[PDB]
């Protein structure tokens, strides 16, 4: 079918096997009537069509482009196609890559530092250039403006195998006023990437303590007790994480290998007693302690 | 022009045969959904060898990629050569001054 | 109300309790709202007795008739498998033969 | 040390063990948090999603709405002059709470007690857990009657409806224990 994804442009499905019918598409343009409007659709001055109406089924990537409303020697409208291809009735999922690490199927991963509803969203996709994405979130579906997404940047540029993966990724806050204790509803973020004249999407829901990971442990110093093999340690609270501490809470988890196997120890308290081998680091994670969350990045002081 | 196949016609003059030696064995095939790769094998070495993959759409608008001394070059759905429908490809090498032609082969290329 | 299921409702005749070698008429049936966002002729309605396939039939309206039941409880469960989606769960029947 | 913050903390744990006791009972029955919906009994007749905050997140105190269900039980768990009302209304909405959950939860295992064997039933120490905090929370505690039915209903559909209480309940547990500790400090 025919949808304006944005005023101007127009995504087309199409199914994507051997010699394949096209879906007959109408082109109109919204200007006063003129007789013998011309059509162009590569930037080079042979003209497809005359009148306000143009016809072509896009059989072919080469059919989809900036089809040019022009007439007088004005240019009236303008006129982008995009792309929805269709293989075996599944929608196409090429721009971004597959990281599988919760489960097959996952391009979009998403992650939080705190219960204020403040999250960003991960995406790698392999593609160097010629690549936008629109992203829109909301809270189930009831809530009209309910977040704030911003605006898609490029963060890293590492070199995975020789693909040289590009990692993009958008900063949302809820913008909800009212405080809630509890969350009934999943929040719902969904990327339009679009790439030349090829445009895909796709849809992630989420819950925000799910996807929520401490920051590392603050103030991380160690204190020997007088006279005793044992050492003391004693760490802070992130800044950054929620307040009150008392009604949100974290699980302090320590161990000591450093450099026998697992001295981990989990700790309510905010200092614990570990005895310290001269030649070893003493290493602390931070984890929600009401619900299970992604482990915090280790602190680590020398002893 | 840019990783892309360019419908304006070769810059080499003259296509005429050149020579006993010719590239051999082209084969396209799909390397990913959105990733093809085509293959040739050229009999005669040459140090400034230089390889053109030139195609033809069922339009008749042939048109030539650009490569530099590689058998191998891989497009994308848009580069500009058909992925559904049929379409010819053939490869020339102005090596010596001659270029000669692989034989020409027609592929779905959706395989 | 919480409602276990939704999607659909299965039907077992004459009933959950059978006499030892009685047979029951499973019929899994799919409410209209309900069904594969993509009607497509790939998407399935399996019934399963501990996870194992006895029928699939791509119409909402799916009907088995189980025969030879041992004593015990089987548990008839039936999924519906989009084209691209994993199955989701839609009802089940729990079979007390007696 | 609070002694409801104990009972919490405790109801906690008891429901985080029957929990998996219900995932290794049930291995067919689906009741993965990935596959179970969140579905909410208690989501318009209380208003503990709202009233129970910590003082400084609530402030406009317009979404309070229109004092809800404002009963306002006195009970053991806090004093009567000691607390705000922001508190005092979150105790008696927790009461409530735990009055709905607790009557769905015996309806629920005396129909799974006529299962002919016994693949799964309710934790009597859970149950007995939340009785003991809803009488601390209010005085006029009402202790649910012994259910019963003279029929047998489906198994099937009890069972898909236990999994998807017991994580609602789990989420429910923490949100009290998050309020007790905020009393306690
Ligand atoms: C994700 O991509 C798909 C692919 O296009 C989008 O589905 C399409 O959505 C548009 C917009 O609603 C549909 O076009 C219009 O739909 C309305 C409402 O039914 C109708 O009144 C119009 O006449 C026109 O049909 C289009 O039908 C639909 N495609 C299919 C196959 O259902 C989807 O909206 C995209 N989602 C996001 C968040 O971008
Ligand atoms: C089961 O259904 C079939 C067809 O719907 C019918 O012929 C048969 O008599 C039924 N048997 C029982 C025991 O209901």
């Amino acid at each position: 079918a025919i949808w304006e994804l944005k005023k101007d442009v127009y995504v087309v499905e199409l199914d994507w096997y051997p010699d394949a019918p096209g879906e007959m598409v109408v082109l109109t343009c919204d200007t006063p009537e003129e007789d013998g409007i011309t059509w162009t659709l590569d930037q080079s001055s042979e003209v497809l069509g005359s009148g306000k109406t143009l016809t072509i089924q896009v059989k072919e990537f080469g059919d989809a482009g900036q089809y040019t409303c022009h007439k007088g020697g004005e240019v009236l409208s303008h006129s982008l196609l995009l792309l929805h291809k269709k293989e075996d009735g599944i929608w196409s999922t090429d721009i971004l890559k597959d990281q599988k690490e919760p489960k097959n199927k996952t391009f979009l991963r998403c992650e939080a530092k705190n219960y204020s509803g403040r999250f960003t969203c991960w995406w790698l996709t392999t593609i160097s250039t010629d690549l936008t994405f629109s992203v829109k979130s909301s809270r189930g579906s009831s809530d009209p403006q309910g977040v704030t997404c911003g605006a898609a940047t490029l963060s890293a540029e590492r070199v995975r195998g020789d693909n040289k993966e590009y990692e993009y990724s958008v900063e949302c806050q809820e913008d909800s006023a009212c405080p809630a204790a509890e969350e009934s509803l999943p929040i719902e973020v969904m990327v339009d990437a679009v790439h030349k004249l090829k445009y895909e999407n796709y849809t992630s829901s989420f819950f925000i303590r799910d996807i929520i990971k401490p920051d590392p442990p603050k103030n991380l110093q160690l204190k020997p007790l007088k006279n005793s093999r044992q050492v003391e340690v004693s760490w802070e609270y992130p800044d950054t994480w929620s307040t009150p501490h008392s009604y949100f809470s974290l699980t302090f988890c320590v161990q000591v290998q450093g450099k026998e196997k697992k001295d981990r120890v989990f700790t309510d308290k905010t200092s614990a007693t570990v005895i310290c081998r001269k030649n070893a680091s003493i290493s602390v994670r931070a984890q929600d302690r009401y619900y299970s969350s992604s482990w915090s990045e280790w602190a680590s002081v020398p002893c | 022009r840019t990783s892309e196949c360019c419908f304006q016609d070769p810059p080499y003059p003259d296509a005429d045969s050149g020579s006993a030696s010719g590239p051999r064995d082209l084969r396209c095939y799909r390397i990913s959904s959105d990733r093809y790769e085509c293959s040739w094998q050229y009999e005669g070495p040459t140090a400034g060898v230089s390889h053109f993959l030139r195609c033809c759409l069922s339009s008749g608008r042939c048109c030539y990629f650009a490569a530099g001394s590689a058998t191998r070059l891989q497009f994308s759905d848009q580069a500009g050569v058909s992925v559904l429908y049929t379409v010819t490809l053939w490869v020339e090498s102005w090596a010596r001054n001659q270029t000669e032609k692989s034989p020409e082969v027609t592929l779905q290329l959706y395989n | 109300k919480i409602d276990a299921c939704k999607r659909g409702d299965v039907t077992v005749k004459p009933s959950h309790v059978i006499l030892l070698g009685s047979t029951v008429n499973i019929t899994c049936s799919l409410k209209p709202r309900q069904g594969c966002f993509h009607y497509s002729r790939r998407n399935k309605l399996i019934l399963y007795k501990f996870d194992r396939r006895i029928n699939f039939h791509h119409g909402h309206s799916l009907n088995s008739q189980v025969t030879g039941l041992p004593l015990g409880t089987t548990l008839f469960v039936c999924k519906l498998a989009c084209i691209n989606s994993d199955e989701i769960q839609i009802c089940g029947a729990e079979i007390f033969v007696g | 040390m609070f002694p409801c913050l104990h009972h919490s903390q405790n109801l906690l744990r008891a429901v985080s063990n029957m929990l998996q006791k219900a995932r290794q009972t049930l291995e067919f029955y689906p009741c993965t948090s990935e596959e179970i919906d969140h579905e909410d009994i208690t989501k318009d007749k209380t208003s503990t999603v709202e009233a129970c905050l910590p003082l400084e997140l609530t402030k406009n105190e317009s979404c309070l709405n229109s004092r809800e269900t404002s009963f306002i039980t006195n009970g053991s768990c806090l004093a009567s002059r000691k607390t705000s009302f922001m508190m005092a209304l979150c105790l008696s909405s927790i009461y409530e709470d735990l009055k709905m959950y607790q009557v769905e939860f015996k309806t629920m295992n005396a129909k799974l007690l006529m299962d002919p064997k016994r693949q799964i039933f309710l934790d009597q120490n859970m149950l007995a857990v939340i009785d003991e905090l809803m009488q601390a929370l209010n005085f006029n505690s009402e202790t649910v009657p012994q259910k019963s039915s003279l029929e047998e209903p489906d198994f099937y559909k009890t069972k898909i409806k236990l999994c998807i209480l017991l994580h609602a309940f789990r989420i429910r547990a923490v949100t009290i224990d998050r309020v007790m500790s905020y009393l306690n400090a």
